[PDB]
């Protein structure tokens, strides 16, 4: 583990910097959660599409959560901010971003190029430039070192959870991206191998299935209710052999907590 | 407009990114150092390697990483305001050419790197790009690790990253033979390649392209097999008609070093990423025990 105790630590530390404001949808007077789900599905989407990394998909949602934290967005410019925030995302965590001009092919020319450019500016200007944000995806990793034994099931199960928890501000907004993957560990571990959140990431994080639970209780209902959501982009994605079919597995019906 | 108050003194060079000058600010007196990076208005918008090198200076606050004090943001330009230093680290070895570094400011420099790095290590950024040029000194005896504009940052365990990266004469050899993944260990190696070159003034493995570079290394370091790096004939570029060369004995390789210099040495140029020594586990090496901080002679 060279340096992992160390990075742990500070990624605990930054969530809390870079999490967006609980309350902001409220304080929107012209976008919903409802909205923003239609618009996270659609990046979904977009990832597929142009194959990047789950990493990218994380950060882009936290980028638009911060953004319109702090400012008042009109319906007809939400997809422009998901498009400047995906080519942001892009830019920082892909080798190989698509180029500017796809990202306006991919808005059906709904915007101009100036417009995603000028948004892109605006944005980094909103974040002060602060991208390195920690996702649930960058815990998730970390927590799939204690695995006994490693299983792929199991990973790719965990990340669909996780994945499902961008597309609900209510409730998951709430919830840290550390117990976030907390949750969706422990909630793949047992579907898939009745076997339960482990010892070691007791030790290294703190959490327990008590602490957890709250969040737990909600991703079980989510994930039982997956298959009747409006948005069903991540659970097609899931479907594919490269992530072994994982939405295509039963739910468990009870977690006996 | 918003750089009213800051007066060019002087170009000091460039990069692929933009031009850096010398300015002093009108109002306080402080002297900077400004880089002006052109956006790409009409096409390709804010490039990524600012984006990137911006984002992580804005993380890391150290005593040994250059210091972003501002970002000045136009419609068409960005500047980034950093602490002015005094010069590089390769000019600095150049004016030292006839005496040599003494060995007590080598020392207190290689312990300041390392300590620079083990705290980027520690928050997740790879640099990507250490050579002299980018290491820059003060007339205190303070080094600090600059241009981040290759810097990226790390997931553990890491994924693969650009294969593209740290100029050719710094590059570790698992880069060299495109392993999918690597780590902080190719950061040891270019500073392994810098303490050398301090001492020898030279470059340890001023190679012409990819394969002579690769050569030089295995000619000094010995050709690496199984035994000394399990999975090496397994990389994706390595190939079984590699000539087979001994290994140098170390004084020869760095002959005013002593034996503690020589065993730091080794293990920051050692072939396996998954040996080769950490920063932080290096800051503790008996090298070290005496470390003082000398001002250098500017
Ligand atoms: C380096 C230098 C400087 C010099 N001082 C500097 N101070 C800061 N803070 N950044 C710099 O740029 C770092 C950046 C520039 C692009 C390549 C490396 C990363 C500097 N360059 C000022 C007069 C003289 C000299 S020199 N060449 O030693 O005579």
């Amino acid at each position: 583990p060279d340096y992992h105790e160390d990075i742990h630590t500070y990624l605990r530390e930054m969530e809390v910097k870079c999490k967006p404001k609980v309350g902001y949808m409220k304080k929107q007077p012209d976008i919903t959660n409802s909205m923003r789900a239609i618009l996270v599905d659609w990046l979904v989407e977009v990832g597929e599409e142009y194959k990047l990394q789950n990493e990218t998909l994380h950060l882009a949602v936290n980028y638009i959560d911060r953004f319109l934290s702090s400012m008042s967005v009109l319906r007809g410019k939400l997809q422009l901010v998901g498009t400047a925030a995906m080519l942001l995302a892009s830019k920082f965590e892909e080798i190989y971003p698509p180029e500017v001009a796809e990202f306006v092919y991919i808005t059906d020319d709904t915007y101009t190029k100036k417009q995603v450019l000028r948004m892109e500016h605006l944005v980094l200007k909103v974040l002060t430039f602060d991208l390195a944000a920690p996702t649930v995806n960058q815990f998730l990793t970390q927590y799939f070192l204690h695995q006994q034994p490693a299983n792929c099931k199991v990973e790719s199960l965990a990340m669909f959870l996780g994945e499902l928890s961008l597309i609900d501000a209510d409730p998951y907004l709430k919830y840290l991206p550390s117990v976030i993957a907390g949750a969706a560990f422990h909630l793949a571990l047992y579907t898939v191998t009745g076997q339960s959140w482990p010892e070691s990431l007791i030790r290294k994080t703190g959490y327990t299935l008590e602490s957890l639970k709250p969040c737990l209780m909600d991703l079980h209902q989510t994930y039982l209710k997956a298959p009747q959501h409006a948005q069903q982009s991540i659970r097609e994605k899931y479907k594919n052999s490269k992530y072994h079919g994982v939405s295509l597995l039963n739910p468990p019906e009870t977690l006996n907590l | 407009g918003s750089m009213e108050n800051f007066q060019k003194v002087e170009k000091i060079g460039e990069g692929t990114y933009g031009v850096v000058y010398k300015a002093r600010n009108k109002l306080t007196g402080e002297v900077v150092a400004l880089k002006k990076i052109r956006l790409d208005t009409e096409t390709e918008g804010v490039p990524s390697t600012a984006i990137r090198e911006i984002s992580l200076l804005k993380e890391l606050n150290h005593p040994n990483i250059v210091k972003l004090l501002d970002v000045i943001h136009t419609e068409n330009k960005l500047y980034l305001v950093f602490e002015f230093l005094h010069q590089d680290l390769k000019k600095f070895m150049d004016a030292s050419a006839l005496t040599g570094i003494p060995l007590p400011l080598i020392k207190s420099y290689l312990f300041q790197l390392l300590q620079g790095l083990a705290f980027c290590h520690s928050h997740r950024v790879l640099h990507r790009d250490l050579k002299p040029q980018n290491l820059l000194i003060n007339t205190e005896g303070a080094i600090k690790l600059a241009d981040f504009g290759l810097a990226r940052a790390f997931g553990v365990p890491v994924r693969t990253y650009t294969h593209e990266v740290v100029t050719l004469w710094y590059r570790a050899p698992e880069i060299l033979l495109g392993c999918k993944y690597y780590s902080t260990a190719v950061d040891i190696w270019s500073l392994g390649c810098i303490f050398a070159e301090m001492v020898t003034r030279r470059a340890l493995f001023p190679g012409d392209s990819e394969i002579d570079q690769l050569f030089r290394i295995f000619r000094t370091l010995g050709t690496p097999d199984e035994v000394v790096w399990p999975g090496v004939t397994s990389m994706p570029d390595y190939k079984p008609s590699f000539p087979k060369w001994a290994r140098q004995d170390f004084s020869k390789v760095v002959p005013p070093l002593d034996e503690d210099g020589r065993s730091l040495l080794s293990q920051m140029l050692h072939y396996d990423p998954n040996k080769r020594i950490s920063a932080k586990a290096a800051l503790a090496h008996p090298f070290f025990q005496d470390v003082t901080k000398p001002v250098p002679h500017l």
